[PDB]
């Protein structure tokens, strides 16, 4: 098994640590979901090929912008990543965490990924945003901004349902494989 | 890490760890909180199990083992020492207030009421200046580290033969060199999130409320600090290339 390390990215509230919790335990935890994800290395196998996939957290770092960037040496894959129910969060995508992604990780796929998607249709989060003349992020509003931003691909999840999740880690290693 | 500390943090939550019967005798909020105090514990001993790998596995064996040019094991493993001796003596804080807190005859049940002391004065003071310069300079060295290990690994047999032998055991499938530098470099930003969410369960005392505060505001004082004192040094950077910056 060949060693590649994914690191994810996106604002605070984007939900990045819980995506890497549920991921890591195929596991929406029960009755405690930890604040902070250390690391984790998942063996993973896709389309027969056989790898370590190391993962990484960048949150906490958002706003030091010297110790930030030591989380991204030797990256073979980047998730960049926001939240459905943060028109927000992905405004912030194109040109801020864009441009610092492929100075750090040049030639590094990136695939965007849309957390949250259970929030998609649920009335108390709808009813929210309205009062910031806002509404939930629709899918042809995350494939435009990935094609945009010359993303290798866009997916969605929930970290709530799992569903989704397998198909991130899986697709990102795949990414992560390629010349 | 001990065995007696690896048991006491063995359980995913403090909620797991006590026993039901003294789990059942606290209302919700108590153990929300402890939930996240025990959370901050558990990843502080992991955070010094981690120097201990790279003081005693990596370093110490590199030193016992290897013939490598002198100023080479200092490049790969900058303030090992000085970083140990900072976090086991912030750990020891943290696990005498929890023996402290033991009910008579038990090992596993108690609440931590005061924590907020303990972190003002652990990010206070002299501490907080040696965590300033100790992590100002880790931290402006990690790129160097990272390519020296990088070169050793892809050039010297008996290098590559140590690392494959000391990293071979499932023990050590997340703490590989450039591993532990990056959990290590990533340990004191996981703080504020750590405190903020502590500090989100502790209103019911408001002394308490108010000390975490305190300690809240002075983590990132010293994370600022920190991240102004940075400037990645490179092996054969010239000096024009540094009054360039
Ligand atoms: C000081 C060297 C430098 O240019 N750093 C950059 C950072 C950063 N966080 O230091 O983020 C960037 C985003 C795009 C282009 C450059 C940078
Ligand atoms: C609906 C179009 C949009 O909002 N943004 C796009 C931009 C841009 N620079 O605004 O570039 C694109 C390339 C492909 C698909 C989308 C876009």
């Amino acid at each position: 098994a060949i060693r590649k390390k994914l690191v994810i990215v996106g604002d605070g509230a984007c939900g990045k640590t819980c995506l890497l919790i549920v991921f890591s335990k195929d596991q929406f935890p029960e009755v405690y979901v930890p604040t902070v994800f250390e690391n984790y290395v998942a063996d993973i196998e896709v389309d027969g090929k056989q790898v370590e996939l190391a993962l990484w957290d960048t949150a906490g770092q958002e706003d030091y912008d010297r110790l930030r960037p030591l989380s991204y040496p030797d990256t073979d894959v980047i998730l960049m990543c926001f939240s459905i129910d943060s028109p927000d969060s992905l405004e912030n995508i194109p040109e801020k965490w864009t441009p610092e992604v492929k100075h750090f990780c040049p030639n590094v796929p990136i695939i965007l990924v849309g957390n949250k998607k259970d929030l998609r249709n649920d009335e108390h989060t709808r009813r929210e945003l309205a009062k910031m003349k806002q509404e939930p992020v629709k899918p042809e509003e995350g494939r435009d901004m990935a094609n945009r931003i010359g993303a290798f691909g866009y997916m969605e999840c929930s970290a709530k349902t799992k569903d989704g999740v397998r198909e991130v880690f899986e697709m990102a290693t795949r990414a992560a494989l390629q010349a | 890490s001990m065995e007696m500390d690896e048991k006491d943090f063995a359980a995913d939550s403090w909620s797991l760890a006590v026993d039901s019967s003294f789990l059942q005798q606290h209302k919700k909020e108590v153990m929300k909180q402890q939930d996240v105090i025990y959370e901050l514990i558990q990843t502080e001993l992991h955070h010094v199990r981690t120097l201990k790998i790279m003081t005693r596995l990596f370093r110490t064996g590199m030193l016992e083992e290897l013939h490598l040019e002198p100023g080479v094991v200092q490049g790969l493993f900058p303030c090992v020492d000085e970083l140990s001796d900072i976090h086991t003596r912030f750990l020891s804080q943290l696990l005498e207030r929890r023996r402290q807190a033991l009910c008579p005859g038990s090992t596993r049940n108690f609440v931590i009421h005061r924590l907020g002391d303990l972190l003002i004065s652990q990010f206070s003071g002299p501490s907080a200046e040696q965590m300033c310069k100790t992590y100002s300079e880790f931290c402006s060295r990690h790129s160097k580290a990272l390519k020296l290990y990088k070169e050793l690994y892809a050039r010297d047999k008996r290098f590559q033969q140590f690392i494959r032998k000391v990293t071979r055991p499932a023990v050590l499938k997340r703490h590989g060199v450039q591993e532990c530098i990056l959990l290590v470099t990533q340990r004191i930003t996981k703080y504020p999130l750590l405190i903020s969410r502590i500090l989100q369960h502790s209103h019911g005392i408001e002394e308490e409320r108010q000390d975490l505060t305190t300690a809240l505001g002075l983590v990132k004082e010293l994370l600022s600090n920190v991240d102004e004192g940075i400037y990645q040094l490179e092996k054969g950077a010239r000096l024009q290339e540094i009054y360039n910056r």
